[PDB]
């Protein structure tokens, strides 16, 4: 929009024009399990639609910021404190220099960062039209969070969303993606994850963010990983526009200020 | 008709490595009507920029495109705007603009910046169309008409970022494409130009 990671306006003064963005209810922040609560009480996941090929009109968008993916079908999902259902309607991705070695990760796990996070937002479709309006709002959304590796042989269960990210390497590039299952984008196993109450981790930082973490990493390969670091972003300064291949579009860690995470059981 | 003045306000310098792609945004003052040329000064007036194909000024935003920066580049931009219907001419404060060195550039893929928008033209009126990208090397620029030939007497001007069709006549509706392109990648963009006759 009109901010950035590191640059002008950068990441640290945020608070100014987005006051949010300084509430003691950020994201992302590191989860260490053994100071979580185990919560044998949460409620399990469910995914209703998740299993059914992408609509075919599900557009992939370079924004500038990261790579968006605004979803069509009707996906839903319920699960962690209350059954509660929510309908996902846009990913994002959040990466660094594109190394196994590499951080990128917005979230980290007993403090490890990894090459590639992915995004998955959702709101509550009675309350609302839309998430966008659902933001505008300051309605319950919910976010879930899911962490990568980088493996050996590439992961064709997300061929569809690297073909999509190469062709919208080019900055404002819209493109439409092949057919997905989103539900195969989420690690093998869903039942280990952790989830608190934070915040959309750029402006506005809208403070009501259910966050479910999953604990299971998903591999993708490191061809996969590398068209993430050759999307190109356009961004002003001044009088000037600045040209760069986006990188480390992740923003910093959050303290926690006595905010509780819950663990689940398995 | 009328050309307000640019703002006082200094504008702040700009360091840049060679090899990268960047615009200068011309910003131009409220005016009317809206038929400025749009030029850039280099230091001071009268000296005007060099343009090529790889340093692009647009006639519709009044931008300066550097596809990618050379340290020759280094100097001050102002941009000069004049409106031919009341003979008046305004220019901006200074960018100063400092290359920073590179012994080895990063490539860049072409990436079209510049994009024409769909386009209505009465018959026999001119149609001019723009297309530039930044990149490194240097991008070529093409044209075509998709799946058709093009006018027979379009011509392409400005080191090939300008697409310019005369008199234009009802065959030559339909949707025109811009490619462009360096070793690094390419890009392309498409839009329509509508005939009513
Ligand atoms: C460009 O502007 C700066 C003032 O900001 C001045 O010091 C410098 O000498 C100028 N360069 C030229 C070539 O006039
Ligand atoms: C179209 O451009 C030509 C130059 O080739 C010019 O002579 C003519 O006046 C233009 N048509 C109109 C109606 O402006």
């Amino acid at each position: 929009i009109g901010w950035s990671y590191t640059g002008a306006l950068n990441q640290k003064n945020w608070g100014k024009k987005y006051p949010t963005c300084n509430s003691p209810k950020q994201s992302p922040i590191n989860i260490d399990e053994d100071l979580t609560q185990v919560n044998v009480n949460l409620k399990k996941l469910k995914f209703q639609g998740w299993d059914k090929t992408s609509l075919e009109n599900t557009f992939i968008h370079n924004t500038g910021k990261t790579v968006e993916i605004n979803l069509t079908n009707d996906y839903r999902v319920s699960g962690g404190v209350s059954e509660m259902v929510f309908k996902a309607s846009k990913i994002t991705f959040h990466w660094g220099k594109c190394n196994m070695s590499s951080d990128g990760s917005e979230h980290s796990l007993e403090g490890q960062k990894f090459p590639l996070e992915m995004q998955i937002y959702c709101f509550d479709a009675d309350r609302f039209s839309s998430f966008e309006e659902a933001v505008k709002g300051k309605g319950k959304l919910r976010a879930l969070s899911i962490l990568f590796e980088v493996g050996t042989e590439e992961n064709l269960d997300f061929k569809a969303i690297i073909d999509g990210v190469e062709s919208v390497s080019r900055f404002g590039k819209q493109a439409a993606l092949d057919p997905f299952i989103l539900l195969n984008l989420l690690p093998n196993s869903t039942d280990k994850y952790y989830i608190y109450n934070g915040s959309l981790t750029s402006p506005p930082c809208t403070d009501t963010v259910d966050w479910i973490v999953f604990k299971d990493t998903v591999s993708i390969s490191e061809s996969q990983l590398a068209v993430f670091c050759e999307v190109l972003t356009m961004q002003q300064s001044g009088y000037v526009m600045l040209m760069d291949y986006l990188q480390n579009n992740f923003r910093e860690q959050q303290y926690k200020f006595s905010r509780q995470v819950f663990s689940s059981y398995t | 008709g009328y050309l307000d003045p640019f703002p006082p306000e200094e504008r702040p310098e700009v360091r840049v490595k060679e090899g990268k792609g960047m615009v200068l945004l011309c910003d131009p003052p409220y005016h009317f009507p809206d038929d400025l040329s749009y030029r850039w000064l280099l230091n001071e007036f009268p000296v005007f920029i060099t343009m090529d194909k790889r340093r692009f000024v647009s006639q519709t935003n009044g931008n300066l495109y550097i596809a990618n920066v050379e340290a020759s580049d280094k100097g001050n931009y102002s941009c000069f705007v004049s409106s031919p219907s009341i003979t008046k001419s305004v220019f901006s404060k200074f960018i100063p603009l400092i290359p920073i060195p590179e012994r080895t550039t990063k490539p860049y893929p072409a990436d079209i910046v510049v994009q024409f928008k769909d386009v209505y033209a009465l018959m026999g009126q001119n149609v001019t169309l723009e297309c530039f990208a930044l990149g490194n090397p240097v991008p070529d620029i093409r044209w075509r008409k998709v799946l058709e030939p093009m006018p027979s007497t379009a011509e392409i001007s400005t080191s090939g970022a300008v697409l310019k069709i005369f008199n234009i006549q009802l065959e030559d509706e339909g949707i025109y494409e811009c490619e462009a392109e360096n070793i690094r990648g390419k890009d392309k963009h498409q839009a329509r130009i509508y005939v009513q006759a």
